């Protein structure tokens, strides 16, 4: 019984190995239901499974959308969206004054999951795909999302969204307090299209002028499980350009062609 | 000036009287000794445990222990009443404030403390103040009844019958104790309706031995007859009807409305057998005097049914070897009503017929009322109902039959039958002689209901028709529906209801929780309307605190499963239609995936082919034997797939050797950063402690689980309820369709566990077991698969394709084996259990390496595998070797060919 029933599944894969390439001596696992249609053999996997998917879509259109495609709830990208319907966050001073949204978090700890809902809300733009993303793709590498760290609600923090309920011209800007004064810590905007620019700014530098660490990202709405990808082709110089002007002056040019 | 009324550890309760405090100082000096001493944490029942329970039993002191004049008793009572109605409860009324007071961790009060100290003493203060109750609209806007009056919250009333509880009188004792000021105008006039008009002047009377002093029994539990005189029909039929009408008088008096003002806020209002009489007086009441003139008619109605129903079938005593036998074989006392539950109707129609044939025509057993598809009661003579109780005893499974590791071989059924606590054969031929005696007796008095002064409908129990559009005497129809006609409860309650009110005499055991599974997932919250019991964490039935609510947004609804989990469509802004499903929201792809199959999803060239197609899959860990080769195979998916996509990992639980490396390798890959997004545990659910090392330590996005049995599905829920924020994906695969079994039917356990699964709102439910086309699995996405079992829509969150994927182009199965799958013919979802006898189009089951009924295509190798299992491989140590030695020449010809 050891020699008979052991490692007997791979002969279906290559049956050049079996004696005379007989298929009747192999062991192919198959459930009894779902075998009465399979006459189409050596079919691509994008056609075996999309035709089940397109066959469901065609059956839902005539059923719950009355045979009309114009009643589908058109979205920008497709992923999970969580419910935080009532705006009752604990410590905040939300005001909306003619496309400027100041969100001075007052005291304690707010719900962070509710905080990022306010931080990018009521649309499906690049901003909601950035602040509420659960993953960042570092070139086939799922890491934690940076917006849950650079925009984590600390005490006395303040963000200012310019026209986030208007268009693609949204400029989110988080301010924080050093030496009693509000300085522009974090900035965030959409340069070009399908490209996001996140720049973290430090004000205490060598020559006492603020320098910004420009980090760029991709944004594909065709994936919703991970819609944000950091571009990495040139960010190691972008950090070295940042730390040059911060350690040394902005007077001396950034020199990387050393020996 | 302030005033303290402390007790032990709570000093905070401060009322503000006037400056004339000589009266208040001599008030509380008796109150300071009136309450018992501190039970080290307020554990006594006569002792106040909250800040409000001190103020209310102080009010209960100054009303019940009245020593001064009435001018200062009345003034001090409404001073405590106003400081309580403006500081503790504001806006919301008493039991809604007592709802949140009971579930208070910082003050551990219980139910008998909160009803005796708080609820009872409040309505004593509401009794000496506002004595008739004709003014002073301080009553809050009950938002459930307001929404039912105008809105999409239609309310239906339900009235119980008989046999819900054996001690029904302790409900009437309880409502007369707490609400003594409310239900006393009716109970003193129902007692003087019975004993003064119709018990002193019937034709003859030896059936009321102890009299019917009702008021004397409620305040003195030593004058109450004990439990068998009370269950007797002459003083159980009027007394159950008093209990239901007292629950309707109390509910109309907490809200301060008339019975005709609660009437327009609902519709429907049917009853079971005994409560259909209560269903007419509710639907035809108009005012507080149109009610009482009509509520006493329903008492005089049920007096004649109880009296004449005993004179045509009197109670009898059974042999005590019959009674002691049934009481020790897990039933009750043999009574004329026996309730068979969880047995299908076409099986107990022949279990009755195989007992009725050995019996005379008079001693027949009739199916008297059908409460549901698996819930009927039977009715005959009690010695004859003990007849089929012995027949049912030989077709019942014991507690350890184990048709869960054994397939459907034994024909032992898992049901339960028990005798109801009813002392008369209702809805049978045994009581139908007492009909023309009653109709000619209701015609002697004015106990004919009007049939046109009822404004709500009343659904008949026999055929479900409305009683407003019924020609004939409606009182003569009501005795037909109790004495002889079968209660057909399913089509008597085939209405569309958002909430259902049960003023039953059972409370937490009445018609609400009894017929609860009849309308489980169609969005009808049943509200028991007689008991408070604010502990309600599960959401299958409400309580009396949900009749009234101040705000509209605290109305708890019921889970309409079709409405919540309906598949929808979404279109991106590039022209890509998805199917909006709870599983498809998790992946951002289509709701259909491919599991971790051992010979065919082991190749990285195929796993990457079905990931580029836009579908989820998982590379199986069964075909890998060391973490270095598996990590090099996981990487080989990531090269030939576009960046941003993830993989899944299927690890098998029944070898710890694969979990020796597999669980660490995922942890070393995730913290270094790798697109592994999922982990399914095949062939067994891990225990709760070892599961949280997979959720917390590994960086997975969602955990897959494949429960096979019905305890594993319960075991998944204890992992899901341990942390509700992680997407635990439940992959349900039955016996059919798979490469292995779950040993049971496919859609029998999820027909019972769909309600438990959907309460966990992080469990994603995925159907398996052999799907292969769009029309094959479309009843499973929409929920129209359970329609053929008289069940509601139970829709799935996506499905998964196993053996249908094996003949793909990129699948690494060989082309001679691909056509061997196509020439194999399939069976339907029903006749899959004939695999261990015959080839079902070319598929049998054999034992596994460790021993599992693994499905295979019936080729010549598997027919040899099957033959050696049933001739050699399932033999002992000693006997195997000579069966080898006998057929050694025969086996070798089979192995070589
Ligand atoms: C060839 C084959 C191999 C399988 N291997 C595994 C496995 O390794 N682990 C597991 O949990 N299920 C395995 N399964 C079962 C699948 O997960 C799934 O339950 C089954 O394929 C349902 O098939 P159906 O879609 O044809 O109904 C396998 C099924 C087949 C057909």
């Amino acid at each position: 019984e050891f020699f008979f029933k052991k490692d007997s599944l791979w002969q279906s894969e290559d049956l050049e190995a079996v004696v005379g390439e007989d298929v009747q001596r192999t062991c192919i696992l198959h459930g009894p239901v779902a075998a009465q249609f399979s006459n189409k053999v050596d079919e691509p996997i994008k056609d075996i499974l999309e035709n089940i998917h397109k066959g469901h879509i065609k059956s839902l259109v005539k059923e719950v959308y009355n045979g009309d495609e114009s009643k589908i709830p058109v979205v920008e990208y497709f992923s999970s969206v969580d419910s935080f319907s009532d705006t009752a966050i604990e410590g905040v001073k939300i005001e909306r004054s003619r496309n400027t949204e100041t969100f001075t978090v007052t005291s304690g700890n707010v719900d962070n999951q509710q905080w990022f809902d306010l931080l990018a809300g009521k649309e499906l733009s690049w901003r909601r795909a950035f602040i509420t993303a659960a993953r960042l793709v570092q070139g086939t590498n799922f890491v934690s999302n940076p917006a849950h760290s650079v925009l984590a609600p600390s005490k006395d923090l303040v963000v200012k969204i310019e026209n986030g309920s208007d268009a693609k011209k949204t400029v989110l800007t988080a301010f924080q307090r050093v030496r009693g004064k509000y300085v522009p810590a974090v900035s965030l905007k959409s340069i070009g299209d399908l490209k996001i620019k996140l720049e973290l700014i430090e004000t205490r530098t060598a020559d006492k002028s603020a320098v910004a660490l420009e980090l760029f990202y991709n944004y594909k709405p065709t994936d919703g499980f991970a819609p944000i990808l950091e571009v990495m082709e040139g960010r190691n110089t972008s950090i070295k350009n940042f730390y040059w002007k911060l350690w040394f002056g902005s007077s001396v040019p950034v020199d990387l062609d050393f020996d | 000036r302030p005033l303290v009324l402390n007790h032990g550890s709570i000093e905070s309760t401060i009322l503000i009287p006037t400056t004339e405090y000589h009266f208040y100082q001599t008030l509380l000096e008796g109150f300071r000794k009136s309450l018992p001493q501190v039970t080290e944490g307020f554990a006594d029942d006569d002792e106040p445990s909250s800040k409000a329970e001190l103020l209310m039993k102080f009010l209960g002191y100054i009303v019940q222990s009245g020593v001064s004049n009435q001018q200062e008793q009345l003034a001090a009572a409404k001073l405590v009443l106003n400081e309580f109605e403006s500081r503790f409860l504001q806006g919301l009324n008493l039991h809604s404030y007592a709802a949140i007071l009971l579930k208070s961790e910082t003050f551990p009060t219980t139910l008998l403390k909160i009803k005796e100290n708080l609820i009872k003493n409040y309505y004593l203060g509401r009794a000496l103040v506002y004595l008739p109750g004709q003014r002073g609209l301080v009553y809050p806007p009950s938002a459930l009844l307001n929404a039912g009056k105008s809105g999409s919250a239609q309310i239906y009333a339900i009235f119980g019958g008989q046999g819900n509880t054996d001690d029904y009188f302790e409900e009437l004792r309880d409502i007369y104790h707490i609400y003594q000021g409310l239900v006393s105008d009716f109970v003193t006039k129902a007692q003087l309706k019975l004993q003064e008009l119709i018990r002193t002047t019937p034709e003859t009377d030896r059936i009321y031995t102890q009299g019917l002093d009702l008021i004397n029994w409620l305040e003195n539990k030593d004058k109450t007859p004990d439990q068998q005189q009370l269950l007797s029909i002459p003083m159980s039929c009027p007394l159950i009807c008093v209990i239901q009408l007292c629950h309707y008088i109390v509910t109309c008096r907490i809200l301060g409305i008339t019975p005709g003002q609660l009437r327009d806020s609902l519709k429907g209002t049917t009853g079971h057998s005994q409560g259909l009489v209560t269903a007419v007086v509710v639907s035809s009441a108009d005012s507080w005097e149109s009610f009482e003139k009509l509520a006493l008619q329903a008492v005089e109605f049920m007096f004649y049914i109880g009296v004449r129903g005993l004179q045509t079938y009197p109670n009898t005593s059974l042999p005590p070897s019959i009674v002691q036998d049934s009481e020790e074989n897990a039933e009750g006392t043999p009574s004329p009503m026996l309730s068979v539950r969880d047995l299908s109707y076409d099986q107990l129609v022949k279990f009755v017929n195989e007992t009725n044939q050995h019996l005379p025509e008079a001693k027949h057993i009739d199916i008297s009322l059908i409460n549901g598809p698996r819930n009927v009661v039977l009715t005959g003579p009690p010695q004859s109902l003990y007849g089929l109780n012995l027949n049912l005893r030989k077709a019942k499974a014991p507690s350890g039959l184990d048709q869960a590791r054994i397939p459907f071989s034994e024909r032992k059924l898992r049901f339960s039958n028990r005798f109801l606590p009813i002392m008369s054969p209702f809805h049978s031929h045994l009581l139908s002689p007492s009909t023309e005696k009653i109709v000619a007796d209701l015609k002697k008095a004015g106990v004919e209901f009007s049939q046109s002064s009822m404004k709500l409908p009343v659904f008949d129990t026999y055929d479900g028709k409305d009683l407003r559009s019924y020609s004939g005497s409606i009182a003569a129809r009501l005795v037909e529906c109790i004495t002889k006609l079968r209660v057909n409860w399913e089509l008597s309650t085939e209405f569309n209801s958002t909430h259902v009110l049960d003023f039953g005499p059972g409370g937490a055991s009445g018609l609400g929780v009894l017929t609860h599974r009849n309308k489980e997932g169609t969005g009808s919250r049943v509200i028991v309307a007689g008991v408070l019991d604010a502990e309600s964490e599960d959401s299958e039935f409400g309580y009396k605190q949900e009749i009234f609510e101040s705000n509209e947004k605290a109305i708890k609804y019921a889970p309409n499963w079709l409405k919540e989990y309906k598949p929808k469509l979404v279109k991106t802004s590039a022209g890509k239609i998805f199917v909006d499903t709870k599983f498809s929201r998790l992946l951002g792809r289509a709701p259909l995936m491919v599991p971790g199959m051992t010979p065919t999803t082991v190749s990285p060239d195929f796993v990457a082919a079905t990931l580029n197609a836009g579908f989820h899959t998982e590379i199986a860990g069964g075909g890998y034997f060391a973490p270095s080769i598996m990590k090099a195979a996981l990487q080989r998916v990531i090269d030939q797939v576009t960046p941003g996509t993830g993989v899944g990992i299927n690890l098998i639980y029944v070898n710890p050797r694969m979990l020796q490396w597999g669980i660490p390798m995922i942890k070393e890959l995730r913290e270094q950063g790798f697109p592994i997004q999922s982990l399914s545990i095949g062939a067994g659910v891990p225990s709760l402690e070892v599961a949280t090392e997979y959720i917390e330590t590994l960086g997975l996005a969602h955990l897959g689980l494949k429960p096979g049995s019905i305890d594993a599905v319960n075991q998944v829920i204890t992992i899901a309820k341990a942390h509700p924020n992680f997407p635990i994906v439940l992959q349900w695969t039955g016996g059919r369709g798979g490469g292995h079994h779950s040993f049971e039917d496919f859609h029998q356990p999820i027909l019972q566990m769909y309600s438990k699964i959907r309460k966990c709102k992080n469990i994603i439910l995925i159907a398996g077991s052999g799907f292969g086309s769009a029309e094959d699995t479309y009843p499973y996405l929409t929920g129209s698969w359970s329609h053929q079992f008289s069940y509601p829509s139970m829709p799935f969150d996506g499905v998964l394709f196993g053996s249908r994927v094996m003949t793909a182009k990129e699948a690494k199965t060989s082309p001679a084996a691909k056509q061997a799958i196509a020439d194999c013919t399939g069976v339907d979802n029903s006749q899959w259990e004939n695999t261990y006898k015959k080839p079902t189009g070319g598929i049998i089951t054999v034992r596994s390496e460790m021993g599992e009924p693994i499905h295979k295509i019936a080729t010549r190798g598997v027919m040899l595998w099957k033959e050696l299992d049933d001739t050699i491989f399932t033999l002992p140590k000693n006997k195997m070797l000579e069966a080898i030695a006998k057929k050694k020449d025969y086996i070798i010809k089979k192995l070589n060919a």
